[PDB]
RNA sequence: ACUAUUCCAAAAGUUCUUAACAUGGACUAGCAAUUUCGGUUGGGGUGACC
RNA sequence: UCGCACACGCUUACAUCAGUAACUAAUAAUAUACUGAUAAUUAACAACCAAUAAACCAAAACAACACUAAAACGUUUAUUAA
RNA sequence: GACGAGCUACCCAUGAGCAGUUUAAAAGAACCAACUCAUCUAUGUGGCAAAAUAGUGAGAAGACUUGUAGGUAGAGGUGAAAA
RNA sequence: ACCAAAGCUAGCUCAACAACAAAUACAAAAAUACACCAAAAUAAAAUAAAACAUUCACCUAACAUUAAAGUAUAGGAGAUAGAAAUUUUUAUCCUGACGCUAUAGAGAUAGUACCGUAAGGGAAAGAUGAAAGAAUAAAAGUAAAAAAAAGCAAA
């Protein structure tokens, strides 16, 4: 015997069918399309073509990421975008050594992080790298807004996204509550990353997080037949009295 | 040799017998002499000439070579300037 | 940060299928480390006029132990940002004309 | 309720009456509806048993409907 | 798999406290520490190493203490005294001499002209003579006693510098203390432990000692009489 | 690898320091890994030879 | 002359009537151990069966009193307990 | 990568035994039962028994035997070392 | 003459196409009292290299198919490993069988008896007829039918 459908496209087709089915458009385009992380740890070389020093053609030369370990604690962080390289290394750097099996972890750091827009300060574990891209972005919340969902990949961080971008496209009042000025200045400055208001709520999400919120939005206990009874016999009535 | 691969099922060559011989469309085997760049102020003149020089290789070899070689290194070749295309065809040979 | 290569060549698969990764290309040599490489300055803006650094509205660049640490988390440094350099044209220009 | 519990299956759990709510009840607690990552293999498994069982039932059906028509020559 | 601790208890009574004992294993249940158990079943009696400690909070004042009684304990190889004042009893480690029926005091306070004390006295670092012989000592000042209190031992005052004791301790080290630490004046009780005969086997597994392995070893390069020049002065007092 | 050691970077501060965690590269040990233990021979070993 | 109970553990192997040619018994006779039908051990014994505060240093040993190796085990008062 | 400490090794709980005779004595003392071991011989060797039976032996208030229930798991455990 | 012997079916292969109700995680199958939940770190070696240390396809993923090609390359440059650029592919419908017959074909009449403390291992078998609401004598082994100086058992 065999399968109908390959299994690969069983992950899929779980998509297609049932409650998913309910869940809004722009969730799922967002999933499914994943943009290439940004290089951490191996170096990428720019140019399609190479040429080869012994053999002196041009070479068609491709890059393949380095698989990286995120461990559950930087889940819970902000690293950077890395973690745990896992692999093997030969002694001495001779191919005619010995084989190793080797694991380089990231050096970690804990520190405090200001938000303007969820104006609070948090107490994260950081990388170095971290407190570079902070850096280079020129706010913790630009280095937030500014990033894609594959380079910070940490729960903590999407929730983070998710909650200022709520707290944007509502324009709430508890920011700052006692000045405009201030909210005007602290909400000025990020109104290039204004998205509208069923957009935000769901940016953030897992998949168990969305179903979650899909299903609280979808529950209805079920009508009594009293009541879809009694419409049945109104509207009879009504059209038996406009008959006549 | 392998005789079936893994990943084509076709029958895979070795590459060592590609790097040291020459194959002429004859079927003749061509090779180096061992040991020609090897301690030359011990040799004589006429040990040096020996070893400089091209052979040939009998017919238990020739074999042998024909068996980890594929069909592409058998193939017919025309080759710009080829010096050794004067040499692959055999004449006169009344076996 | 730790900067890696692999010690074997991988494979090609260049039509949109993803590259076939064998065990021999989890060898990996280390390149380059991000950790023992000098820092580099940081270029900020000063609202204030800190001791040995800068008068108030002025172009410092500090190392980033000095300026992550104290100057952008008490608020008496900005970033070098070209949207927050405009501020100090403004403030520049209305400086010398009162 | 509808429920997936420890091994994969997807039950009917039928409630119960208790004194207290259920983040309080300690036996509820334990009681785990959810399935873990290694599950999911057992979890294909089945399927794949449960498809080969109605897969050669079919053939069964097929061959009776032959040997029926070979041994009676109707019409 | 797992295992639970036997020493949660929240209050301090001077009732004997039932405790279970665990020959050599961690909490996971492996042999950590070798040749330990079956010794003779023992409770557990309760001791306040903090000796100066103000029994009703509001009072600050220094204590009078009396003495109703002396006696052996299993746990620790020093004898033990029951010591009452107020509406409190406590278990203290007994000085050498300590009878019954005994008178003793218990003060923070430091005076420039000193004290002479008797053994039963518990008394400032600081405020004691320069010759005098301690147990009990107080590493940093309101944490309890935890150097010499073994069976017969004593620590001597030895100088003072900058408002700062020092103390020798029994293994000849020296310790350097804040005057504010509280010591006891004396020898701890039961001097003649050192002097008891085992008289055979039995008396080992009746402590709870197990038999040494039968495994043979050399004597390796760490064995020979090794003669080091003594250990520096450590020091509990640290930089401003 | 690990457990300890010592050092250099990193990290924080000073104008040279390290409180407890803690990463990169070394060092010095312990405990410890992976793999073998050539051949002729008036049987093998020792002796002798290749 | 390893007897009667309980604990643990076994599960109808126990009871009555009936049948045994052949099955179980290492053979027979007949049957506590094979086969069929029918019945059966009845709770006062035993299991299940409260918490939290506070007083209480003071061995079992025929227990006076001691010995060293320092000893399992709760009463009573207060607050609530269908 | 699972599963095993209902055997046995060692522990942790909670129980239970030890009559008589001798001695001021429960003293790792005597004598000798229950109880524990296994010395020596003969039977047995597809046994009654995958380690027994008959005689004969050692110990017998102690580093004693023993019941119920936990614990440590193989790159390990436990070991009064017999690898 | 005994013991035996014979059936052709149960079902399998491979491939296309696409009875509630109650009771349950107390020591599962026990209506009912104060909690806690929940967790993650590269596959290794056997084996090839006639030893063995670097290295050893397949073992995860999908990508398919005809080629480029066992070519470029990668390798104690040994054993062996091995691409891409660029090219090819007409629809469904149209299911069956030079597949097995009860030592086969599923382990299967069953995950059951039974064996294991436990993870786990894991069998054996059916045959008259329309109707039982009708009662061939061919394997070995033996029997009918003990054995008479002598010797690879016959010629
Ligand atoms: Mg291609
Ligand atoms: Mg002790
Ligand atoms: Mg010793
Ligand atoms: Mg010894
Ligand atoms: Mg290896
Ligand atoms: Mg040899
Ligand atoms: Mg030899
Ligand atoms: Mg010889
Ligand atoms: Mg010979
Ligand atoms: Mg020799
Ligand atoms: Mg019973
Ligand atoms: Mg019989
Ligand atoms: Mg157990
Ligand atoms: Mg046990
Ligand atoms: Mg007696
Ligand atoms: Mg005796
Ligand atoms: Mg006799
Ligand atoms: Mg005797
Ligand atoms: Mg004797
Ligand atoms: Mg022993
Ligand atoms: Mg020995
Ligand atoms: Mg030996
Ligand atoms: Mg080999
Ligand atoms: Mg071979
Ligand atoms: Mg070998
Ligand atoms: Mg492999
Ligand atoms: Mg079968
Ligand atoms: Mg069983
Ligand atoms: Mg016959
Ligand atoms: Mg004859």
């Amino acid at each position: 015997p065999l399968h109908k459908v390959p299994v690969g496209l069983w992950k899929q087709l779980r998509l297609w069918e049932g409650i998913y089915s309910r869940l809004p458009r722009h969730y799922l385009r967002s999933l499914e399309e994943a943009r290439t992380p940004t290089p951490v740890h191996y170096r990428p070389h720019g140019a399609k073509f190479k040429i080869n020093p012994k053999n002196w053609q041009r070479e068609r030369v491709e890059d393949v990421p380095i698989p990286v370990h995120y461990p559950p604690e930087s889940q819970l962080g902000l690293w950077g975008g890395e973690g745990w390289v896992l692999g093997h290394r030969y002694v001495n750097n001779d191919k005619l050594s010995k084989r190793v099996r080797k694991v380089w972890k990231p050096q970690l750091f804990q520190r405090e992080l200001y938000s303007e827009i969820l104006d609070k300060r948090f107490t994260v574990t950081v990388t170095m790298r971290t407190l570079d891209l902070i850096d280079q972005a020129c706010g913790f919340d630009f280095y937030i807004l500014k990033t894609p969902k594959e380079d910070l990949c940490s729960k903590f961080g999407m929730d983070l996204k998710r909650g200022m971008l709520l707290r944007l496209a509502r324009q709430d009042p508890q920011l700052h509550p006692d000045d405009p000025a201030r909210r005007a200045a602290i909400y000025d400055r990020y109104k290039a990353f204004v998205i509208p208001e069923a957009e935000a709520e769901w940016v953030g999400l897992t998949l168990d997080e969305a179903v979650e919120k899909q299903r609280l939005l979808e529950e209805k206990d079920p009508i009594p037949l009293f009541k879809i009874f009694v419409e049945e016999l109104l509207g009879q009535l009504q059209q038996q009295a406009l008959s006549e | 040799v392998t005789y079936f691969s893994s990943r084509k099922g076709k029958r895979k060559t070795v590459k060592a017998v590609i790097y040291r011989f020459l194959r002429l469309h004859s079927g003749l085997w061509l090779r180096r002499k061992a040991g020609y760049k090897k301690k030359l102020w011990k040799k004589t003149a006429a040990r040096k000439r020996r070893l400089r020089e091209f052979v040939f290789c009998n017919k238990t070899q020739s074999k042998l070579l024909d068996k980890m070689t594929t069909s592409f290194w058998k193939r017919r070749n025309w080759y710009a300037d080829d010096p050794y295309q004067k040499y692959q065809d055999r004449t006169n040979l009344k076996v | 940060t730790v900067i890696v290569e692999r010690w074997w060549k991988v494979p090609l698969a260049g039509e949109g299928r993803k590259p076939r990764l064998h065990r021999r290309h989890r060898v990996y040599k280390l390149v380059e480390d991000t950790k023992h490489r000098p820092k580099d300055n940081l270029e900020l803006v000063l609202t204030q006029s800190v001791e040995e650094l800068g008068v108030r509205g002025d172009l410092v660049s500090v190392k980033k132990s000095v300026g992550r640490n104290r100057l952008l988390p008490q608020g008496l440094a900005v970033y070098a940002s070209p949207e927050n350099k405009k501020l100090f044209e403004e403030e520049k220009l209305l400086r010398q004309e009162g | 309720a509808w429920r997936r519990d420890i091994f994969g299956r997807i039950i009917w759990h039928k409630f119960k009456q208790w004194p207290i709510p259920w983040y309080l009840n300690k036996k509820y607690n334990r009681k785990r509806f959810f399935a873990m990552p290694y599950v999911e293999r057992f979890v294909r498994m089945r399927i794949e048993k449960q498809a080969r069982i109605k897969a050669r039932k079919r053939s069964l059906e097929r061959k009776k409907e032959k040997f029926l028509q070979e041994k009676f020559p109707h019409l | 798999a797992t295992s639970v601790s036997w020493k949660s208890r929240t209050k301090y009574t001077v009732m004997p406290v039932k405790m279970r004992k665990s020959g050599g294993r961690n909490h996971t249940g492996q042999i950590q520490v070798h040749g330990i158990g079956g010794g003779h079943k023992q409770r557990y009696r309760m001791i306040d190493f903090l000796r100066f400690r103000p029994e009703h909070e509001s009072k600050p004042g220094p204590f009078e203490e009396k003495v109703i009684a002396v006696r052996y304990d299993p746990c620790r190889s020093a004898d033990i005294a029951l010591v009452a004042g107020g509406n409190r009893k406590r278990w203290i480690i007994a000085t050498e001499n300590m009878k019954a029926g005994d008178t003793v005091l218990n003060s923070d306070h430091i005076g420039r002209m000193a004290v002479a004390a008797r053994e039963g006295d518990a008394h400032p670092l600081g405020a004691l003579p320069v010759g005098t012989l301690i147990n009990n000592v107080e590493s940093e000042p309101g944490r309890g006693a935890q150097y010499i209190r073994a069976a017969g031992t004593c620590g001597v005052l030895l100088r003072k510098v900058n408002g700062t004791a020092i103390i020798q301790l029994p293994s000849k080290r020296q310790m350097q203390v804040l005057e504010t630490c509280i010591a006891t004046v004396g020898r701890v009780s039961n001097v003649d432990h050192n002097k008891r005969v085992i008289g055979k086997a039995g008396r080992n597994r009746w402590l709870g000692k197990r038999p040494n392995s039968g495994l043979w070893q050399r004597k390796g390069g760490w064995a020979g009489r090794k003669i080091r020049p003594l250990p520096p002065m450590k020091s509990y007092v640290k930089l401003p």
